[PDB]
């Protein structure tokens, strides 16, 4: 009777408010600041959503602390990426009920750059016209997406849960349409999508790492996602991570 | 133990 995706609709987290105060004055340090404290809180939800998705705590302690390590910035771009979809049709970037992001807003010192990144992940939304579901079922296969090349400790289990995402991901394309015609053209655009996060991405972790590292610029994060930064950081500089692709790239 | 342990660990 209950279906696997009708659980991730259920454990999904209800979206967070920055409690931004915009008497301040408008600055790229202040703005940063402002979305990594949003982000360190948003982060402690998606632990909480990962303890509650159905397979992930049969891995090892220290596998759960990897994949979420290595994906959370992939995770929050992609959810950022929904609700600018669902809000404004990608036009601006819905970071909170209380912080949304136009296109004048953005011109700001490094913010324009970076934003307009956030965008494109939105504008990928749009082309693809992603269901809801579509969308939770590509969400977890983002947490399932980024391993160390040595392996993890629980592999077998991994592989399982992977396996069983995948499947559900083609339950939620038939679901969608109704012509199981375009079924498979669905699967491959998704998964394409999928592939190209890795890079979407990559340019914002870049930029996440700098604003970290330079303590000059005065960015400020808050605890939990300095030390997951502090852990990821090194793996990710010295290329011992490895995507897991569903086509040649 | 990180921050992070401690809320995969903590019962939920
Ligand atoms: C461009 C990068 C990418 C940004 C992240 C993009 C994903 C995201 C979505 C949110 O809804 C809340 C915060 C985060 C998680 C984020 F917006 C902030 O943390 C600030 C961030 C790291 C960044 O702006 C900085 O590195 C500033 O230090």
């Amino acid at each position: 009777f209950p279906t696997l995706i009708s659980l991730l609709e259920v454990i999904e987290p209800e979206v967070l408010y920055s409690g931004y105060d915009s008497t301040l004055p408008d600055t790229s340090t202040r703005l940063m600041s402002t979305l990594n404290r949003l982000g360190g809180r948003q982060v402690v939800s998606a632990v909480k959503w990962a303890k509650a998705l159905p397979g992930f705590r049969n891995l090892h302690l220290d596998d759960q602390m990897t994949l979420l390590q290595y994906s959370w910035m992939s995770l929050m771009a992609f959810s950022l990426g929904w609700r600018s979809y669902k809000q404004s049709n990608g036009n601006m970037l819905c970071f909170a009920p209380d912080l949304v992001i136009n296109e004048e807003r953005m011109q700001l010192p490094y913010m324009y750059d970076q934003c307009q990144q956030m965008l494109k992940i939105s504008s990928e939304f749009v082309r693809l016209q992603v269901s809801y579901d579509e969308y939770l079922c590509m969400k977890v296969l983002l947490l399932l997406s980024t391993v160390p090349k040595d392996g993890l400790k629980s592999q077998a289990v991994f592989d399982e849960i992977r396996m069983t995402y995948i499947k559900e991901l083609g339950k939620a394309i038939v679901k969608r349409e109704g012509n199981s015609s375009q079924n498979w053209q669905r699967f491959y655009q998704l998964t394409k999508l999928l592939d190209s996060m890795h890079e979407m991405v990559g340019g914002l972790l870049q930029f996440c790492f700098y604003t970290f590292v330079n303590k000059s610029l005065s960015v400020e994060f808050p605890e939990m996602l300095a030390e997951i930064i502090s852990n990821q950081l090194p793996k990710f500089k010295a290329g011992s991570v490895k995507p897991l692709l569903f086509h040649q790239k | 133990p990180s921050l992070l342990k401690k809320l995969l660990l903590a019962p939920a």
